[PDB]
RNA sequence: CUUGAGUCUCGUAGAGGGGGGUAGAAUUCCAGGUGUAGCGGUGAAAUGCGUAGAGAUCUGGAGGAAUACCGGUGGCGAAGGCGGCCCCCUGGACGAAGACUGACGCUCAGGUGCGAAAGCGUGGGGAGCAAACAGGAUUAGAUACCCUGGUAGUCCACGCCGUAAACGAUGUCGACUUGGAGGUUGUGCCGGCGUGGCUUCCGGAGCUAACGCGUUAAGUCGACCGCCUGGGGAGUACGGCCGCAAGGUUAAAACUCAAAUGAAUUGACGGGGGCCCGCACAAGCGGUGGAGCAUGUGGUUUAAUUCGAUGCAACGCGA
RNA sequence: GCCCGGAUAGCUCAGGGUAGAGCAGGGGAUUGAAAAUCCCCGUGUCCUUGGUUCGAUUCCGAGUCCGGGCACCA
RNA sequence: UGAGCCUUGAUGUGUAGGAUAGGUGGGAGGCUUUGAAGUGUGGACGCCAGUCUGCAUGGAGCCGACCUUGAAAUACCACC
């Protein structure tokens, strides 16, 4: 997240570039994950839950087109 | 007492409070201001407005050295990150760099236990 | 309500000035449906104020009005048990309504002989920043000023 | 005899295991420069740290534990489990063609070995975290949840312990029985076409009390082993064996009840989730609760103070 | 006894043409609570007395009380 | 680096008020081309009102009681 202002731009452009760099670097996520200790069991459980939910939503949207509402 | 004409702004933003300091390029401090020492205490100390006010007070407390060129380093997840930089620019300096320098363990130590609120 | 169906109610002008603002002032001051008494009191107080001020009935009243209008208020909002006091802008119609309400309320709490004299004194004080209405306006403004950190 | 079982040749992938070395980020502590009035924490506070100069920022040093991104319903192992990089020692699996031995096999009571975390013994180590403990709060109380500190322990060597929702709540081996969409790892032929090993989701017949399982079977069969016989009492008492201890393993009876239980169905409820409404809140205006009187009720009194209505939905009610 | 310092708001106390900061207490904003935040309200020979000065709490002198170091202590 | 002894520079704008004037003064004439009213210029302090300033252009004026102050004006001038 190193942002050097180039020649002749307004401030807001530089601020937005810095914000985009921070968002793409995943900084706040890493600092919020590492605030409290997570047991290994909880980590595995949440990973499996995320995978299951993603697959279920994918199947639902895949089959959603064929049914028509009105 | 001395003229430096350029310096580094260190912003330390946390979930409870925000601290702003100005240093030279070698790290020696020149002045500082904080959101808790600006009349805001309690739930009002951890808001972007308090960070902006603290940045204004820090800028006003360092007029003597005649700084015009400024660099920004931000660490921490607190609300007062963008507001402080906006207020710092509104104070009249010209910002050359912006950087996030928040620490990251590459494993590190073991965090405290989760709160059962 | 939950629906937002109503429109707006038409206000009739006052008899001998043709201004709906003074008609609303009369409406605010009126009690028990006795409108003639309210009109007599309002007219007498306006006459006395214009005589001691010299400008006129109307623009003296407007000048005394614009020294009581607020521009920001505070509303309570509970989130986690505690209540923040969020400041909010005041729409112009609400501004006039609050101004008239505060002027009438201030004139009600006084120790003069007649209600017309009470209103005249309070309104003249308002025209030059000494009435209790101006104090209330300033108190509201500074209370909103204190809670600027919660203005989202 | 070669078709089950095993050997030999070439290669492939992998956090499989034991031992040693080393790198970078971060936390804590020590020393020093700048600099000045707060920091820290919470729902809000306080205990706590700070003018004896903290917190913030810069430089140098010490020490311990764990390896961000890669990272993936990805991989390896009999299970427990295994994650930075490099070297040494080492186990298994799979594939392509070929030669070899010639039933050398499956299962297994007793027996032997391995076995998370906490715990025990002797000796080291100790950054961070954190049972017990102390203080601050919250509360009717709060031996708690929340905050500030904090010792065993968590780390290493050697030896005990032998238990977990040790779970796929599903013993091991072999055979047969329609499909679809993926992941990962080999090999053949000309991106296409085949052919092996492991693996995730859906589903057919069939099965099942249903839920569901469904070629990785809970379908159709064969071989061997372990275990069950209503709920409490009780995985407890006594005896034996094992252990330094904590305790583990084997394992009852009297007495008592008429049930205890599994899956699914309709409601109701939630300090579960969505979408709406009503003077239900919000915005306003005027009241009641205070005073005097009218009226009804309770209670008390009386010979009687007639009877009934008595949460909202009784109390200017039958009247 | 000698010396060294101080007495000011209800409390802590800062400061020759002056009396001040905060907290205690009253009410309203305010809600079911303390926060929280608002606003106002006094809280005055600056121990007393005399003396200089165009006026002294800011200068000097002395008496009431209190602290510290010493003296007397036969 | 702390203290003392010197010497100098300024500094010290209640209230009136041209006046960032402390009690006290020999005493209203010095200064000026031994480059001056006022200009450009650079500097220190400053309750920022008003001093002071290295140099020059520039050229030679300010100027003392005089009335608001209790006081008079670094007009030459002592002491703190
Ligand atoms: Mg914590
Ligand atoms: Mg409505
Ligand atoms: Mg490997
Ligand atoms: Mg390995
Ligand atoms: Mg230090
Ligand atoms: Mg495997
Ligand atoms: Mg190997
Ligand atoms: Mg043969
Ligand atoms: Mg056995
Ligand atoms: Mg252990
Ligand atoms: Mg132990
Ligand atoms: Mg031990
Ligand atoms: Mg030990
Ligand atoms: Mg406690
Ligand atoms: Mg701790
Ligand atoms: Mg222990
Ligand atoms: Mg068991
Ligand atoms: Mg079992
Ligand atoms: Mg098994
Ligand atoms: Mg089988
Ligand atoms: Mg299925
Ligand atoms: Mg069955
Ligand atoms: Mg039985
Ligand atoms: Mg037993
Ligand atoms: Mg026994
Ligand atoms: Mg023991
Ligand atoms: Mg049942
Ligand atoms: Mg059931
Ligand atoms: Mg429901
Ligand atoms: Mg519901
Ligand atoms: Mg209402
Ligand atoms: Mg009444
Ligand atoms: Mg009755
Ligand atoms: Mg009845
Ligand atoms: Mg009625």
């Amino acid at each position: 997240p190193v942002i050097k202002v180039r020649e002749n731009e307004p401030f807001d452009v530089a601020l937005r570039r810095f914000k985009r760099s921070c968002e793409k670097a995943g900084v706040l996520a890493e600092v919020r994950r590492r605030e409290f200790y997570e047991k290994p069991t909880t980590e595995r459980k949440r990973a499996k839950a995320s995978a299951v939910k993603r697959h279920a939503k994918k199947l639902a949207r895949e089959n959603a087109r064929r049914t028509r509402l009105y | 007492r001395k003229q430096v004409s350029d310096g580094v702004a260190h912003i330390h933003a946390s979930f409870n409070n925000t601290i702003v300091t100005i240093t030279d390029r070698q790290g020696n401090a020149l002045g500082w201001a904080t959101a808790g020492g600006s009349g805001f205490r309690g739930s009002r100390k951890s808001t972007p407005f308090a960070a902006q006010v603290a940045a204004e007070r820090c800028a006003d407390a360092v007029k003597e050295y005649g700084i015009k060129n400024l660099e920004v380093m931000v660490k921490g997840p607190g609300p007062g990150r963008e507001s402080t930089i906006r207020a710092l620019n509104a104070a009249g300096f010209r910002i050359t760099n912006i950087t996030d320098v928040t620490p990251i363990p590459h494993x590190g130590c073991r965090p405290p236990k989760k709160r059962r609120v | 309500p939950r629906r937002r169906v109503i429109g707006q109610r038409k206000i009739l002008p006052d008899p001998k000035f043709g201004s709906e603002l003074l008609a609303k002032f009369v409406n605010i001051l009126m009690v028990d449906g006795k409108k003639s008494t309210a009109e007599s009191i309002v007219y007498s107080a306006l006459e006395t104020l214009a005589q001691r001020s010299g400008k006129s009935e109307l623009e003296a009243f407007e000048v005394a009005l614009e020294n009581v209008r607020p521009t920001v208020e505070v509303k309570s909002r509970r989130v986690g048990g505690s209540t923040y006091q969020v400041p909010v802008e005041v729409r112009p119609v609400r501004r006039n309504a609050l101004a008239m309400r505060w002027i009438v309320e201030a004139a009600r709490k006084r120790g003069d002989k007649s209600m017309a004299l009470r209103l005249a004194n309070e309104l003249s004080d308002a025209a030059e920043n000494k009435g209790t209405a101006v104090k209330k306006r300033e108190d509201v403004h500074r209370m909103a000023e204190a809670n600027k950190a919660f203005a989202h």
